[PDB]
């Protein structure tokens, strides 16, 4: 007379959780790096970032879900300090491979196509749904095989199975102090159909473009020893002693 | 218009929600949903498939030598094997099974257990097992005289090469909490305990040293609730090419 | 939870009924 | 005639249904546990009268934890020590008379779920101080019923007076007070017996050591869990 | 969308509100009601249960000295042996009792009360009380023809060890205010007195100093509402081990 | 003829109470002290903190209730004063005994299973409904009897009875200057079953683990006299005098 | 008041109805 | 009033969205509606010419 | 989604119903 | 065993029903007052009070 | 105006109508 509703998959999988997370500076990049975000970051939005929600999808072969992304803004400052601004962010949603932005004021921001968000960092969390867009039936969590029709593809990484890409840059322009601005993205998937379960993971993750494993020097969760050690098969280990 | 006030918890972000939200892509045409083998409604039909105990979690079991139990021919009477800690939501030989990895997902838990000892000697090997299963309370029994008075099995090695040893639901509480005190009467779960009932008896062209594998599952009655991150997985970094994906 | 004001199926709440 | 088992006790009286409850066994759509439950009927329900404890002039009162007093005590006992779980109510019957010319009064009050507190300290009531056994206990501060709160409200717990003018006995019914169906007895004591001179034994007369005796009967014990003994 | 304006009144958190909030927890499977005894679905059911007077509230009274009231043979006539002030409200011998702790968590009251005096002398012990409710307005009557002309009963210690002075409600208003002005209209109750109708009359073998227990409860007239604080209880600082809920 | 619908325990008890409370700093924490809150407090929620609260529901032996945990964030500056920080707050629920975070960048902060809740402070306050999570079917307030089946368990402490642990940080970074970040934390116990009304505590409280008792050194609350003296118990205190 | 536009049976508002 | 809360994704202009937005022109008449040749109602009906 | 709370035929939604 | 609580109140004699607790249907007598077939048990009289 | 979506009678709005 138990009720079992709190282990369905649908309510198993849909916890909003963090998919993304950068603190980009926001300031004159007149003067920075090539490799740094000049205002703006693309994220190929993908599950495995966060070692959390990667092992709880990563029990299923196949799954059927729609990413409710909800993308958490919080601003701070990099001697002096003022108040925090009120920046508006755009979060212009790209698919898998196509036009990314590479300035903060260009022309591909204008969004003539392209899924937008402007939102503020006062305001809510912009909350928004993005599809079950495989065009399979299942997003494959693990793909045995290899995506090009040559020998140089890479393993396991379907395209299909991949969102997209999550363009965000600061609508603002640049202000006469440098702030951090941290951007946490946060998925819930939601409408879930869950195919095939599989092990859960016990060796720590090393890559999310892969399942390689090397396990902690000792146990537990170590490679030849998943399972934490202990005397001898007839010693039990916390046992009553009165 | 309408005369409207906000409430404390306006504008927070619940993560455990259910809101509709603003899609993405509008008129939206999914993928038709194809007929895939295996569709997993609720995780307790995870948990209900047996799985591979690790009861030799030893010192000197490198591996795959972990799952197996090497009972042998013994030359003293009713000599103990084997010990089982039972705690689900704890450490132990119970942690990297299907009711253990998915348990610790969650707190509060229910219903019984079945574990399946799956013997693994030559078809020659004969002899017999005991499987009790001791209720807490106690110490772990270390006699057979003491540890038979609980729920027990007698498991024969003859047409029978597998068991059904059911633990059953024995607790005051409706469900069982999971603690950093594994000695909490709302968390342990008893001991489940194996002696040689009369002995492992083999010909001289069988191998001596023969294997239990283990295994556990639930049963209906299993129920799992107040979840929870799963401390099985955690990392301290950012993992391999994390940035690659916004480069 | 029956509140969908979207023109879009997928964009309702957590189907969380079973 | 309060008759349990082969126990019995020759009244004449007024009882107390503890909140108005009568003992009963589990019922099975509040079962928990998958297997029956064993029910010593005969064996257990029946009267354990405890040691008698003087009723002095200088008495502060006295408390038994149950089932405390009775784990140790006949085939309630054992069956205490030999499984895992139980669910019991208790009949208690206390017996304590004296003579016509004697004053005195009892608050035999018997408390749900009496956590302890130790007087002008921080730390918290170890085991030997509340796991008493069947010698039972003596409040330290019956005044304040060992916990802060007041003997003057203790009457909102099921109790009954031993008024030494009008009667001579009181019985206290207890169901099976817990929020969980059945437990573990040893780590958990459901009620407390408190008896408490709240007037205390005075007379011009010939001193008699007048004793409190203390009759508790088990009532539809069930128990669970059979292992060996502890 | 829907045009909606903020009234006055949007975003605070008023503490008594009644609003559904956001559960933390989603498809949460309860623990299933089991039945407990004793429920209590409204406070005036633990208020109507009698409960001690600490009418000794004296000093040299030490600790369970403060519940009886000692009477004794009384060589003179008609004399006074307590008088109990009535603020349910206030401080005084009605304070510690289940009709006045729960009654100070409010502000109004109404109803009637009930005195039980529970005598607890020997059997052998005769004699008789008068138990005068002087409704307010004059001082405390201190003779007995004084505070006759009130509310009285007559009680014989023969068979009846006990009785019900029902306090009526006599009250201009509908309620009763509590105040830090004791003598006001609206606070004041009146006064229960305890006179010698005839004597205690002991024999040689019975000790004279017989006690009286009183007790307190509320009828089913009896009402409390706006809700308020306790004076009974405050702390200056936290208490202990209360940073170690959160270290 | 007079209603009674005040005295209701779903009434008594729903009071939105103080139930925590800490005002902790917010600034570089790179050479702070272990013990002080590096951004982030944990707090195993208790009914017991705070006095008032915990009297009224030691009012019974047995409760069901269905915490609404209402979180209200407040913030202070510790020379000169700039304008107060809109400082994003989360607030995640950790069960009895898991894994509460370490650190304020912690990877515990993602929330893949554990229900969070981002708020900020210029928001109103973060209202969730915590529900009714005792094993048993009903929290023991007080608990005679021990935890662990070895006897050094602690005594009245039911782990059943314990709500769980509140960890909330501060979402933002570090910022030049030093804020004082006051939490308070408001539960209100509803859809309340109360059973086996007890005494209510006089003497005042010493510990939150227990129910030790002191009284005050003289009357009222006193050990030796609860009730304040008067002179006789034939004199009236407050008698009227015309 | 009887906005209760969750999924939950414990999200309501205190049952103050007797 | 009617207690309301803001949820996440308030005050956010998406801009795919599909909300009934305030006319600035109101009881504005429009043209009406002369029969033009060659409308499209999708875009698949521009792609299937050759 | 049906709500349109103004008097004018053009301030709809975008009618994306085909 | 099988006792019965006495007041001297109201109540100045009992019935204490020694009960028929035997193995045989009969009881034999012998010069063996300790045999099974022959011994009946003992009454006891303790101060409850 | 018929909005009172409180549990008490007195929380209404001012009762103008005579």
């Amino acid at each position: 007379q138990h009720g079992v509703s709190e282990t369905l998959v649908e309510n198993f999988l849909s916890r909003a959780a963090l998919v993304s997370k950068r603190s980009f500076e926001y300031k004159d990049h007149t003067s920075s790096t090539a490799r740094a975000d000049k205002n703006f970051f693309k994220w190929t939005i993908n599950t495995r970032s966060f070692v959390q929600l990667r092992r709880k999808l990563e029990l299923f072969t196949y799954l059927r879900f729609d990413a409710e992304i909800t993308i958490l803004t919080t601003v701070a400052v990099n001697n002096t300090y003022v108040g925090l601004p009120d920046l508006t962010l755009q979060a212009m949603f790209v698919p898998t491979g196509a036009l990314t932005p590479e300035k903060q004021d260009s022309f591909h921001w204008q969004s003539g196509s392209n899924a937008s968000v402007f939102f503020k960092i006062s305001d809510p969390p912009a909350r928004i749904t993005i599809p079950f867009m495989c065009i399979n039936s299942a997003y494959s969590v693990f793909y045995d095989g290899f995506a090009g029709f040559e020998k140089n593809g890479l393993y396991g990484i379907n395209p299909a199975d991949t969102i997209g890409n999550l363009c965000v840059r600061i609508v603002n322009e640049h202000q006469p102090v440098g702030f951090t601005v941290t951007v946490r993205v946060y998925m819930k998937p939601k409408h879930i159909k869950a195919w095939a379960p599989r092990p859960p993971r016990t060796l720590p993750y090393m890559s999310i473009a892969n399942a390689n494993y090397k396990g902690k020097e000792r146990a537990p969760n170590a490679l030849s020893a998943i399972i934490g050690n202990r005397d001898s098969v007839k010693t039990m280990p916390h046992n009553i002693v009165n | 218009g309408v005369p409207t006030y906000l409430l404390p918890g306006s504008g927070q972000f619940l993560t455990t929600d259910d809101h509709s939200s603003a899609p993405a892509l509008p008129c939206f045409n999914p993928t038709p949903e194809m007929h895939i083998p295996g569709q997993v409604r609720n995780m307790l039909e995870v948990v209900q498939v047996e799985s591979m105990m690790e009861i030799n979690n030893t010192e000197s079991a490198v591996g795959m030598e972990r799952l197996k139990v090497d009972i042998s021919a013994l030359t003293d009477v009713d000599q103990l094997l084997f010990n089982i800690p039972l705690d689900i939501q704890l450490d132990g030989p119970l942690r990297n099974t299907l009711v253990g990895n998915i348990s610790r997902y969650y707190t509060h838990w229910s219903g019984s257990l079945e574990m399946t000892f799956m013997f693994c000697g030559s078809f020659m090997a004969a002899g017999k097992l005991i499987l009790c299963y001791t209720p807490p309370g106690g110490s772990c029994p270390t006699t057979r005289e003491t540890a038979m008075l609980g729920t027990h099995i007698v498991w024969d090695f003859g047409l029978q090469s597998s068991v059904t040893l059911i633990i059953p639901w024995i607790s005051g509480s409706h469900y069982r909490m999971f603690n950093n005190d594994a000695k909490s009467t709302n968390a342990n779960v008893g001991y489940v305990t194996c002696f040689m009932q009369t002995n492992l008896i083999v010909p001289s062209e069988s191998s001596d040293t023969c294997s239990l594998i283990g295994f556990i599952a639930a049963k209906d009655d299993f129920s799992l609730r107040l979840m929870r991150d799963s401390p099985d997985i955690g990392q301290l970094d950012h993992l391999h090419a994390a940035e690659a994906a916004y480069q | 939870n029956q509140i969908n004001f979207y023109k879009d199926s997928y964009a309702a709440s957590a189907s969380k009924q079973d | 005639q309060l008759k349990l088992g082969n126990s019995a006790i020759v009244t004449q009286a007024n009882y107390c249904c503890a909140y108005g409850e009568w003992p009963n066994y589990l019922p099975d759509h509040e079962a928990v546990a998958i297997d029956k439950p064993t029910q010593p009927e005969t064996a257990t329900d029946r009267f354990y009268t405890l040691k008698s404890v003087k009723w002095e002039t200088g008495s502060t009162g006295w408390w038994w934890k149950l089932p405390d007093a009775l784990n140790n005590i006949g085939m309630f006992g054992q069956n205490v020590q030999h499984h895992y779980l139980y669910r019991s109510g208790f009949l208690i019957h206390v017996q304590c008379n004296a003579t016509k010319f004697h004053q005195g009064a009892l608050l035999v009050v018997a408390i749900p779920e009496h956590q302890r507190g130790a007087h002008n300290t921080n730390t918290s009531p170890g085991f030997d101080d509340i796991m008493k056994g069947e010698e039972g206990g003596t409040f330290n501060h019956p005044y304040v019923l060992d916990d802060g709160t007041s003997l003057a409200c203790a009457t909102i717990f099921p109790h009954q007076w031993i008024n030494l003018r009008t009667n001579n006995s009181a019985t206290i019914v207890l169901p099976w007070m817990n929020a969980a169906p059945m437990d573990f007895p040893l780590r958990h004591n459901q009620w407390t017996l408190a008896i408490i001179p709240v007037v205390p034994l005075g007379t011009r007369t010939t001193s008699s050591m007048v004793p409190i005796t203390v009759s508790i009967a088990p009532m539809c014990c069930e128990f669970n869990g059979l292992r060996h003994a502890i």
